[PDB]
């Protein structure tokens, strides 16, 4: 999060 | 109370002692073990790692060392995207499909149940219109999962959902008053509140606001998550306090300023062994020689800084005060974002293994 994850 | 725990199938890939393999389990740990990530493959479940057949075996032969506890099956995660779930949620029968599936799926390979955990209906590529169909997808599920239960006489499989804090996403994913009766509990992803997608420096994971904070910033904490999950219609009991073994790392414009909320130029130096700049595991930050670690006196958690890199983390110290805090909302329990990044092994931060996810089951 948010693309890295 | 409950401790759910993430278990993440690609920390085999990690090397050295980062490497975490079933064996690193403890069957005792956590009361709930959840596998991130299943997928999918023509709307029916499926794995996603070459080996993870051979790895559900061992996680979930864990219950014979401890008959007590549960495992789930996650579908889903970040990486996973949205295009999958839309397509599968768009139709009756694909949602019958991925239905039949996942209950054969996770009878076959002995699980307990199953997390959704769809980064989002709503938003990031899922039209507006998933917010209902999700909600229809988690009523199917939950009424499959009942009717199995009768018809076989075997234990109910459970229905969980990962969900997030943000209320942008919140409003516009989730029917929550809805979803909430169906679901057996809610994973509350109580972090990654800030991040180095910011043009500043701000704690992943901080319990109340700032007292310069208002706004949609004052929103940007677990407080204000859990009190915005619980007022739109979440049972207390159901509601699982996410809680995080990694930090959020920034560059700083400045090593000369290292306060909360000072100019940062993006992610931090990735770690040596999670190799994911911005992140850091809570092995990668709790022995750094020659840093500053700071608390955040409102927002009860800490930070480190040395030199231009900046990390806000969590420490035994932030997660017992959570502990506290879960428990005087009358909350299920707390979960924990994951098992390979606390330190395991315990090779690198002198508390033992698991020092972070420990404290969690001695205080809960």
């Amino acid at each position: 999060r948010f693309x890295x994850x | 109370a409950k401790l759910v725990c993430y278990f993440t199938n690609w920390a085999q890939y990690r090397q050295g002692e980062a490497r975490f393999l079933p064996k690193d389990l403890d069957p005792s740990l956590c009361t709930h073990l959840i596998y991130a990530f299943a997928g999918m493959t023509n709307h029916q479940l499926s794995t996603t790692e070459w080996n993870d057949e051979t790895l559900y075996q061992e996680f979930n032969g864990l219950k014979k060392m401890n008959p007590k506890l549960k495992t789930l099956l996650a579908i889903g995660g970040w990486n996973f995207g949205t295009q999958k779930f839309t397509d599968m949620v768009a139709t009756a029968n694909n949602r019958q499909t991925f239905v039949n599936s996942a209950i054969r799926f996770l009878r076959k390979y002995s699980f307990d149940g199953l997390d959704l955990d769809w980064e989002y209906p709503g938003s990031q590529g899922s039209p507006a219109v998933d917010k209902e169909r999700f909600t229809t997808l988690v009523q199917d599920l939950a009424n499959a999962f009942q009717q199995e239960a009768q018809t076989s006489g075997k234990e109910r499989l459970l229905l969980s959902a990962a969900v997030p804090a943000g209320q942008t996403y919140v409003d516009a994913g989730y029917e929550v008053d809805k979803i909430a009766q169906n679901l057996d509990f809610v994973n509350l992803m109580a972090y990654d509140f800030h991040g180095s997608w910011e043009k500043v420096t701000g704690h992943n994971s901080p319990l109340y606001k700032r007292q310069e904070e208002s706004g949609a910033a004052a929103s940007l904490n677990v407080d204000a998550a859990v009190q915005q999950w619980l007022q739109k219609g979440t049972p207390a009991s159901k509601l699982i306090l996410g809680m995080p073994t990694y930090g959020r790392s920034f560059t700083l414009a400045s090593s000369s300023d290292t306060r909360v909320g000072a100019p940062a130029t993006g992610s931090g130096t990735p770690g040596p062994f999670t190799k994911e700049g911005g992140m850091l595991a809570y092995y990668e930050v709790c022995s750094w020689k020659g840093a500053t670690k700071q608390r955040i006196q409102d927002q009860k958690v800490p930070y480190i800084f040395r030199d231009n890199q900046w990390v806000g983390f969590d420490d035994v110290e932030s997660f017992k005060t959570k502990v506290s805090y879960l428990k005087q909302k009358g909350l299920g329990g707390a979960m924990v974002w994951a098992l390979d990044l606390d330190d395991f092994a315990g090779f690198s931060c002198n508390q033992g293994r698991y020092p972070l996810i420990q404290t969690l089951r001695q205080e809960l």
